[PDB]
């Protein structure tokens, strides 16, 4: 197509706009993609209860963070 | 910012070498210009799109390995690791 022929690549392009666009690929292809496994480590902590000697009363059974 | 300095400039020096084997290449220039003919956002994807092995990616190893420094960095900045 003509417009292809036309259109030119980033080293054409301008620094800022290609800044922008590595940026958001960036963010889609690596951010995105990611992964770092915390939900039951974080499920844990929330379901223990703690305090219990520093509690040192137990009048009544605290409800947990999770609860 | 540098970065991307780097990925243009050596996007300028492949496309400059490729022009000069395209004489050779006769038809053959056709899939390797296709990264060349491109959206920029589909260009950014697949000069990025080396993150787990996948070598189809024209970005060299000493270009990737900033990349992967800094996004070691960014992860411990983070609190991942």
């Amino acid at each position: 197509v003509v417009a292809c022929f036309r259109m030119a690549p980033l080293y054409n392009l301008p620094r800022h706009r290609a800044v922008n666009l590595f940026l958001q690929g960036y963010e889609k292809s690596w951010i995105e993609t990611e992964e770092h496994y915390f939900e039951d480590k974080l499920i844990e902590d929330l379901a223990k209860p703690g305090a219990e000697p520093p509690e040192e009363d137990e009048g009544t059974k605290r409800v947990d963070p999770l609860h | 910012d540098d970065f991307v300095a780097k990925l243009q400039d050596n996007q300028r020096f492949r496309y400059n070498e490729v022009m000069q084997a395209l004489n050779m290449s006769a038809a053959l220039t056709a899939r390797k210009t296709k990264e060349f003919r491109s959206p920029p956002q589909e260009q950014i994807n697949m000069l990025l799109n080396f993150k787990d092995d996948k070598s189809e990616c024209p970005c060299p190893e000493e270009i990737r390995d900033q990349l992967l420094d800094f996004h070691e960095d960014l992860m411990t900045h983070c609190g991942i690791e």
